[PDB]
């Protein structure tokens, strides 16, 4: 009574493939209109197994987790669900997106599945919640997850591949067929395709960080997916799969897989540790990847791979009664030749499985037997099966849609347009004064510009509906991509600028070489990642305040290079908006109209009320009166009154007061005291996960919280404001400006953060500090708070450079070990030693006993570098570290150079 | 465009009021109001304004935005029609058990369930029996698939219609709950026949005949094949039952259904228009139309919260059922179908009237209007006349919907045609006559020869290789392996009989040529086959049946081979018989049909030819001595019953060493020689022994059942009597017969041949049980047995035998004599007239009558209370059998004659005077006053004692008996006499005849 998706999906499929090939006769006899209402049937009860649960997908569209996850298995009698999520998981996005990429393709094909309006809000939100799989880890394919396969979730390659594939695929669409308005339409968003594409691209070598190669890398950069366009890497990763997955009777799964294998028993679900060290060896062999790897063949036009395993296929098959073909599912090695098949790989002879004889088969292979027989005698072309052409050759990839541009695929000279907009009539004619040409927004009267929540809650609008209840399109920030374009609300042309234009509550944002560095890297962005047809619209906005007198002068520099025309090697246009705006492409959104300071705090902790009070209100010195609100926000409370209203009011206006006088440490006090975070912290954190590296949250010499898996926002908020409360006051900020710098130093310089792999914030924070001390000299060092922005940016900057003689040996040696440098090829050397040292190593008090470590590791896996990383981590001095790791490099060496 | 803004408002409109209601993913709307459930009828009934919607937006479209409208309503309906099928395929098990036997418990649920499609109630909580709601979404789906419509996806969905086909195929004899799910007029639902429910399942059997539901993509196994016996029968049924809705309710407007716009099943359109004026003069009231008289639903009484009525229906429901205007939205449609339009203007005027406007000033229909709780002792007096305020829940789809259709059909926006793509419109365009070919074939060469001699040519059973023929029987057999599945668990068709219109048509088996001989000539089966002039009565019988209907296309084929029993008895020659039937059939008239001979040759180019796409392949010891020592058929028959009851059912009585001599071979065989003698003295009692059972009883019962007369079976008295009055399963049936024919064993044989001459002779001539109520076969065949006593004036021994004897043409010949009717001469006949107890057509009126104006009548004690005239009507079966029940305690025929003579006297005479008795009427005081009257005058006359002679055990003299009704001296006067005196006797001292 238990069922797939995938089998299912696959026999459809086929069945769907044999009907187009029977097509082509006139006389079928109404063979095809069987395959074609079958097809349409399973479509039409997976659709409605898929809706029949409808809390879940709007409480995994919330907060998603194995609770909330959708459920993938279910009873076949009823479509019912039968076993409890305890003991599966349930959690896999892989069928979802196979799914709707058959879905997509059959409708395409010109089949009709979808009825009414309700399924289409139904595909939106599905569309909506697997938006953001490039975050959640999922239970694999095997439904194993790690090899240990404890309980554990990770990130696969081959479900963001899918995910990325029905992204495309699923993009400007008519859902009803041959005919169709604006009711049939799916939207898409392009920063969420972009992150599943540097998900994808970052995590593509390896398919997880547990797993060095797995045969479920197949079904992703072939046939069924066709998402690898970059050729020689694919080849490198078809290569190495060959290679170190090949065998006698099929494919394997991976290394050291003991599933079903004879010394496999129904009496423990999770492996014990060093268990997968005996399971190897007796790996079970699985054809159906002979099928596979014939398709690929066939598609690329190499007729001898087709033939070679077309004769490798042959001797292996089985025979019915009848003589029919028969795939058996895996092979499996007798008991009486466990020891002896280790010593000789491939040697023995297995046995086949039970459904290889008579009253058992499997549909799946079947299936896809059948649809590469098919493939193979020519009854049908390549072009039937891919009606949506998913795969192109070398030569057509000149004009597509969201794969490459038009400029070639080894080639980019993509050039933006750039819309200047002013601010007032007397920045304007000041502007004018000097010959800087910029027109005031009353001028433009047809064109209107509005800001980006308005977009966002047009965005939110959408998705809606009462039968079901839908609360459509979360309410998320638009990246820059998504603002380039322009919109049509009510007949009304919209226009908007990017997030860093609006005013923000913080203070780096009043520093003019931060945006000129932002909207370089903006335009850097735009350039890297434009793909649509038609040139990208950029608006820019200057503000009388930003002059500020002195500070008026490399201002008219950026503006002349960019009337120039070249911005650092970008080229960029400038023109009338309306002249843009005339004869281009505008996006239609239809839905709508459908639907020294004086007060210390010791000094000042024990005085009444009325004498803060007063002292607040005949005092000018801003430190003071921030701090007597503090203490009056610490005593009394949020809510209480003050001369100026109520206590939130009187620092939200003392915080704004400060920003526009721009000195920074009352700023940071402020900003501490609003509690107010920036929107950003989770791709930096996202990004740091899936590169390697890991991120610990602290302040130095006090508690820290180490992250080894992505977090919702509330949860990494509450632990670090929770640490503020409990040390300090403006570490909050300071961390904030820290972790943005350096995500964006690794996102524009990656080779600068090469051999660190653990980021303390606070160790960091020490190291400048101690080098500014340094720097000061005679002079006492100054405050790190009242540091300008670009200042804290050069400082950083210069600490994380590679760092050169001249200097005190000692200071650098303490810088490295601040940053927990690492050499390149230690974790490599220190196996080794490893391996060759009988007893093991001590240091610090920490024991590594070699026996567990060589019976559960292996050597490139990454648990066995987090564990020495562990036992390196109780040196207290990081010099001392430092000279230790040199150590151990210097004995790796001498021991490698002399095996006597 | 004018056009365009109707269509968008009528499609508002729509959207407004059913299809916020769809229920997505199910498909099924509620069944209105707040009961969360879901009924099959309503949920068919309201698309078809949706369906009609789609296809005028369709023709017109020519435009995206129309396309995707179109192509939305057509998807939506689809969804709605998978959806509801889903919930009968998840009923499987239902459907296989109900397709052997009919019983309550095996049939499908009526309400199904929302979202999940589960069942809500159990098998005893709700009445489970809706044929009608099967029939017309059968007919819809249909009509949908000839629309172009795709409904169905996989072939074993075929399988389970086919399957459905035969659980909904026996509708002409299944008794139902009813369309209003309340069983017969009170309630205590018991099972009963109605016209609905066949009328309904004869058009959707009717529009499935060789319809596919593939397309015009289908293929070979793509359409479903229904019969053409069944039709037959549910049309015969509907026209002997077309003015009454059932045998309880004089008249129902749910009749109008059938004869209006959906499932067009009825001829002869007199009765149309009898019964649309009966409907229109009965039922119409002010505000709508009631479904029946004497319904109490939602009324000031009955005590709602309490079902099972309680027998106290006097006048508590009387001239205040409420409304139902459905019946009047059913008029205008019924009128702008065909030519009607004055009419239909009429009736959309009246119907204006009686709308509520409701949110956003859109037409509503309320459910009914019901009477003030106050207002009800005028209403009484003055019936229609008290006005009356809505009540009940009012979101009804189903009337709301028909009235959508009918108006946008009105409007002109859609065609008659478009509706019904099967041209079901044209059922009463006469069909002018059919002309049927027979071929004559011989059995050997002999026969081939005699009739060469009488100038008859004809071919032998060879020279013919390309065709064979074999018996129906083969042909039923492999019929019962169509839609057989075996994952699905479905057994396919049941084996049943086949009839004429059956083996008519030719058949193709695997690129052969087939044909099969009539049932009737089967001599296996009983002995019916074995006389010349039956054969001759039933193939002429048979021969005007098939020229009557034949309506399939083609000539129709008979085969009628001669068989070596068809000689005389030197074997030389052919009977009288058939070689007169032979040169009737021959010069192209006979019987009452044109009948053309020749060779199967020239008939194959011009033949109907049916295609099977389904068969293509994927001391006892010294007892047995004396048995065999023995001679003559008396003892061979005894030893052969006694030892099969003693030790023989199926033990080897080892006769041959060499064979195995069963008994029941022995007994077989014996048949071979009883037939050559033709003595019809055993052959009726070993066909006991073998308990051979005559096929189709079922059918001649219900024919027998469906002309209001009640049957029995067995001997006197009671309890020993039996009373069917509903129709029985076969084996339940035969049960009955036997356990009421006991021991005697020929009676059942004697009973069942009885009852196959009653049916075969009520349809030929259905005027000759006129003023008879209840058939008794153990009175017949007494009476039978009597008068050949009295002809051969012989003992009640010799005349049974003598009755045993009689061939079956004589029983037939004697059952028409005593049906017809034509000292020792009067006796005999006030002696027959009791035993069969033929009351005059107006008696029970007169009773009732006469009951108006007096306390009762009282015969021996038991008395008739008046009260009963208040609690019943002289049109009700109850009271008729009450009557009976009253005057049969009497045992002896000529005292219930004297006592309906004097009851008819006494009713006649009341009428002179005008008084009321107020007083009990014995009518035995009446008779026995008359008699000693006449005793009187005869005694003063001079007549001697010899001549008035005194009976046994009645005290009446036998000369009364024998006296003439009418006359100067009659008992007509002596009764009047009586009854006068009587009458004066408890009267106030004066009369005041007048008249």
């Amino acid at each position: 009574q238990k069922a797939k998706i995938q089998d299912s999906l696959y026999c459809a499929a086929g069945a769907w493939a044999l009907a187009l090939a029977y097509r082509r006769i006139d006389d079928d006899k109404g063979r095809t209109h069987e395959l074609e209402h079958s097809a349409i049937k399973c479509m039409r009860g997976i659709l409605y197994c898929y809706m029949r649960q409808a809390d879940k997908v709007q409480q995994f569209k919330q907060d998603p987790r194995p609770t909330t996850c959708l459920h993938s298995v279910f009873n076949v009698h009823t479509g019912d669900e039968l076993l409890s999520y305890e003991e599966y998981g349930h959690l896999q996005i892989n069928a979802v997106s196979l799914y709707l990429l058959y879905l997509v393709e059959m409708i395409s094909s010109g089949l009709q599945i979808i009825y009414n309006t309700d399924e289409v809000s139904f595909i939106q939100n599905l569309v909506f919640c697997v938006e953001r799989v490039y975050r959640v880890p999922d239970f694999g394919v095997w439904e194993r997850g790690s090899k240990y396969n404890n309980g554990s979730t990770e990130l696969h390659s081959s479900s963001v591949g899918l995910a990325k594939a029905a992204l495309e695929a699923i993009n400007g669409f008519n859902l009803f067929g041959n005919q169709g308005c604006s009711w049939s339409v799916i939207f898409v968003d392009l920063d969420a395709h972009n992150r599943n594409r540097q998900t994808l691209c970052s995590l593509l070598p390896r398919e997880s960080r547990s797993h060095n190669t797995d045969a479920a890398l197949l079904p992703c950069i072939s046939y069924p997916a066709f998402a690898l366009d970059d050729e020689v890497l694919f080849s490198q990763t078809l290569d190495k799969v060959v290679r170190k997955l090949k065998g006698k009777y099929g494919f394997k799964r991976f290394l050291r897989d003991g599933y079903r294998t004879s010394l496999e028993d129904p009496n423990r679900c999770y492996y014990k540790p060093a268990e997968i060290k005996l399971f190897d060896g007796i790996e079970c062999e699985f054809p159906i990847f002979f099928l596979y790897m014939m398709i690929d063949g066939v598609f690329r036009g190499n007729p001898k791979q087709v033939q070679e395993y077309q004769d490798l296929l042959t001797p292996v098959l089985h025979h019915t009664t009848e003589g029919y073909p028969v795939v058996p599912k895996y092979y499996y090695v007798p008991a009486d030749f466990v020891e002896y098949e280790k010593n000789n790989p491939g040697s023995q002879k297995r046995f086949p499985s039970n459904c290889g004889r008579d009253g058992k088969l499997f549909l799946w292979g079947q299936a896809l037997y059948i649809i590469a027989k098919l493939l193979a005698d020519e009854l049908i072309s390549p072009k039937d099966i891919d009606p949506v052409q998913r795969y192109v050759p070398l030569k057509d990839q000149r004009n597509v849609s969201m794969r490459f541009s038009n400029q070639g695929p080894l080639e980019n000279d993509l050039v933006v347009h750039v819309a200047l907009i002013a601010e007032s009539q007397r920045l304007q004619v000041f502007l004018n004064t000097y010959g800087i040409q910029t027109q005031t927004p009353q001028q433009v009267e047809p064109i209107q510009i509005w800001p980006q929540q308005e977009l966002v809650k047009a965005y939110l609008q959408l998705g809606i509906n009462e039968k079901l209840g839908l609360s459509g399109r979360p309410d998320r920030p638009i990246g820059c991509l998504g603002t380039s374009k322009i919109y049509r609300i009510l007949g009304k042309t919209v226009v908007c600028y990017p997030i860093i234009f609006d005013l923000s509550d913080f203070y780096m944002s009043q520093d003019v070489f931060l945006l000129i560095d932002d909207i370089k890297n903006a335009l850097q962005f735009i350039k890297q990642y434009w793909k649509m047809h038609g040139r990208p619209l950029f608006l820019v906005l200057i503000r009388e305040d930003n002059i500020r007198g002195s500070r008026f002068n490399p201002i008219l520099d950026m503006l002349a290079a960019l009337k120039k025309g070249i911005i650092g090697g970008v080229k960029v246009h400038v023109d009338r908006l309306q002249t843009l705006i005339s004869g281009a492409v505008v996006e239609q959104l239809d839905f709508l109209r459908i639907s020294q300071p004086d007060v210390n705090i010791s000094e000042w902790k024990d005085k009444p009320t009325h004498e803060i009070l007063q002292k607040l209100n005949d005092c000018s010195c801003l430190a003071s009166q921030a701090i007597l609100l503090g203490i009056l926000l610490k005593r009394e409370g949020p809510n209480f009154i003050t001369k100026e209203g109520t206590v939130s009011d009187h620092i939200e206006r003392v915080y704004r007061r400060a920003g526009s006088q721009k000195l920074w440490l009352a700023v940071r006090y402020g900003a501490a005291f609003t509690q107010k975070f920036s929107s950003s912290i989770a791709p930096h954190i996202t990004t740091f996960l899936v590169h390697g590296k890991q991120v610990t949250l602290g302040a130095f010499g006090h508690e820290e919280e180490v992250i080894s898996n992505p977090l919702s926002p509330r949860v990494i908020q509450n632990i670090i404001y929770y640490k503020c409360n409990t040390h300090d006051e403006r570490e909050a900020v300071i961390q904030q400006e820290l972790v943005i710098h350096i995500g964006w130093i690794i996102s524009n310089n990656p080779e600068l953060f090469s051999g660190m792999l653990k980021i303390r914030i606070g160790w960091i924070i020490h190291a400048m500090e101690y080098e500014l001390q340094i720097r000061g000299g005679d002079k006492p060092a100054l405050d790190l708070y009242q540091l300008s922005p670009s200042e804290v940016k050069q400082l950083l900057l210069d600490i994380l450079q590679p760092q050169q003689n001249g200097r005190c040996w000692l200071n650098r040696r303490q810088i490295d070990g601040s940053l927990n440098r690492t050499p390149t090829g230690f974790y490599d050397r220190v196996w080794q030693i490893l391996e060759r040292t009988p007893n093991g190593i001590i240091v610090a008090g920490k024991h590594l006993p070699q026996q567990p470590t060589l019976s559960d590791m292996t050597m490139y896996e990454m648990n066995f570098s987090l564990l020495v990383e562990d036992t390196l981590g109780n040196i207290d001095q990081p010099q001392y570290r430092q000279i230790v790791v040199e150590l151990l490099m210097v004995v790796s060496i001498v021991l490698e150079r002399n095996p006597e | 465009s004018n056009s365009g803004v109707r269509l968008d408002g009528y499609a508002r409109l729509v959207q407004q009021t059913i299809l916020c209601h769809q229920n997505p993913v199910t498909g099924l709307l509620p069944a209105s109001y707040d009961q969360k459930d879901a009924w099959v009828r309503d949920n068919v009934y309201s698309i078809l304004a949706v369906w009609g919607l789609g296809l005028a937006y369709r023709k017109n479209a020519d435009r995206d935005e129309d396309k995707a409208k179109a192509y939305e309503l057509e998807q939506s309906v689809v969804k709605l029609m998978r959806g509801l099928l889903h919930c009968m395929i998840r009923q499987v098990d239902k459907v296989e058990s109900f397709k052997y036997s009919q019983s309550t418990k095996d049939s499908l649920h009526a309400k199904y369930n929302t979202k999940t499609c589960a069942t809500v109630v159990g098998d005893d909580q709700w009445g489970h029996l809706q044929l009608d709601a099967t029939s017309v979404y059968l007919l819809f789906l249909a009509q949908m698939t000839a629309s172009g419509l795709h409904i169905i996806h996989s072939l074993d969905e075929v399988n389970f219609i086919q399957n459905l086909v035969f659980y909904i195929e026996a509708a002409y004899k299944t008794a139902d709950f009813g369309i209003w799910e309340r069983g017969d007029k009170t309630n205590q639902g018991i099972s009963e026949l109605n016209a609905s429910s066949v009328g309904m399942a004869k058009a959707a059997l009717e529009a499935l005949d060789e319809l596919d539901l593939f397309g015009v993509k289908g293929g070979p196994q793509s359409v479903i094949h229904v019969l053409a016996d069944e039709v037959q029968h549910c049309q015969s049924i509907l026209n002997s039952l077309l003015p009454r809705a059932s045998t309880s309710k004089e008249v129902d407007a749910s009749l109008l259904s059938v004869v209006s716009f959906p499932a067009f099943a009825v001829e002869d359109s007199q009765l149309v228009e009898l019964t649309k004026q009966e409907i229109i003069t009965k039922l119409q009231g002010r505000y709508g139309c009631c479904r029946f008289l004497r319904d109490g639903y939602k009324t000031p009484k009955e005590d709602p919260n309490r079902l099972y009525y309680e027998p106290a229906e006097l006048k508590l429901f009387e001239n205040i059922e409420c409304e139902w205007p459905l019946f009047w939205t059913y008029f205008i449609l019924d009128g702008v179908f065909s030519g009607n339009a004055e009419q239909v203007q009429e009736y959309k005027e009246a119907l204006e009237a009686v709308l509520i406007k409701g949110k956003n000033g859109v037409p509503l229909l309320p459910e009914l209007y019901s009477v003030p709780p106050d207002r009800v002792d005028e209403e009484y007096q003055n019936p229609h006349t008290v006005d009356r305020v809505p009540m009940g829940k009012l979101p009804h789809m189903w009337g709301q919907s028909l009235y959508i259709l009918g108006s946008l059909m009105a409007e002109g926006f859609l065609a008659p045609g478009e509706i019904d793509p099967l041209n079901r419109r044209f059922s009463t365009v006469p069909k002018p006559d059919v002309v049927v070919q027979v071929s004559i074939l011989a059995e050997t060469e002999e026969i081939k020869t005699i009739l060469k001699d009488k100038g008859i040519y004809v071919e032998t059973i060879a020279e013919v290789y390309p065709i064979r023929v074999q018996p129906a029987r083969i042909l039923s057999h492999i019929y019962s392996s169509l839609g057989c599945n075996n994952r699905m668990k479905l057994s396919g068709r049941p084996y049943r009989h086949m009839g004429v219109l059956g083996t008519s048509k030719l058949y193709d088996i695997r690129k052969t040529i087939f044909t099969f001989t009539p049932q009737f000539i089967d001599q296996q089966q009983f002995y019916l086959a074995l006389d010349n002039k039956m054969i001759v009565e039933m193939l002429r019988t048979d021969l005007s049946y098939l020229c009557s209907r034949w309506r399939m296309t083609g000539q129709p084929t008979i085969t009628f081979p001669i068989s070596h029993s068809m000689l005389d008895e030197d074997g030389t020659s052919l009977n009288s018989s058939i070689l007169a039937a032979l040169r009737k059939m021959q010069d192209g008239y006979f019987g009452g049909a044109r009948v053309q001979t020749g060779k199967l040759s020239e008939f194959l180019t011009t033949s109907c030819c049916t295609h099977l796409s389904f068969m293509d392949p994927g001391d006892f010891k010294a007892l047995v001595l004396q048995l065999k020592e023995t001679s003559s058929l008396q003892e061979q028959a005894d030893i052969l019953y006694m030892l099969y009851t003693m030790k023989g059912p199926d033990w080897n009585t080892e006769l041959y060493n060499e064979r195995s001599a069963t008994v029941r071979e022995l007994l077989t065989e014996l048949y071979g020689k009883v037939g050559e003698i033709r003595h019809w003295g055993l052959i009726r009692y070993i066909s006991g022994i073998l308990r051979k059972k005559v096929e189709a009883l079922d059918e001649a019962c219900t024919d027998l059942l469906s002309h209001q007369k009640h049957l029995t079976v067995g001997l006197p008295p009671e309890p020993r009597e039996k009373t069917i009055s509903a129709p029985l399963p076969y084996e339940a049936l035969t049960q009955l017969i036997d356990e009421a024919s006991e021991g005697d064993m020929s009676i059942s044989i004697l009973t069942q041949e009885i009852m196959v001459y009653l049916a075969m002779y009520m349809r030929t001539q259905p005027g000759l049980f006129a003023e008879m109520f209840r058939l008794r076969i153990g009175l017949i065949i007494q009476v039978m047995a009597t008068e050949l006593a009295h002809s051969l004036r012989c003992s009640a021994e010799e005349a049974t035998e003598g009755l045993m004897n009689l061939s079956p043409s004589a029983m037939k010949n004697l059952l028409h004599h005593i049906l017809s009717g034509k000292q020792g001469q009067w006796q005999r006949r006030r002696r027959l007239d009791g035993a069969l107890n033929r009351v005059p057509v107006g008696f029970y009126q007169k009773v009732w009558k006469v009951l108006q104006k007096c306390h009762g009548l009282s015969v021996e004690g038991f008395v008739l209370p008046s009260s009963t005239t208040r609690e019943m009507t002289p049109g009700e079966i109850k009271f008729s059998v009450h009557v009976e029940s009253v005057l049969n305690r009497v045992p002896q025929p000529e005292y219930r004659q004297l006592l309906v003579e004097a009851i008819l006297v006494l009713t006649m005479l009341a009428d002179i005077e005008i008084h009321s008795i107020g007083s009990i009427i014995a009518v035995e005081k009446i008779v026995h006053i008359a008699n000693d009257l006449f005793l009187q005058e005869q005694k003063t006359l001079g007549a001697d004692d010899t001549m008035l002679a005194k009976d046994p055990a009645s005290g009446i003299c036998t000369l009364l008996y024998d006296s003439a009704p009418s006359g100067r001296f009659g008992t007509m006067t002596y009764l009047s006499k009586a009854a006068a005196t009587y009458v004066q006797e408890f009267l106030p001292h004066s009369i005041c005849a007048m008249q």
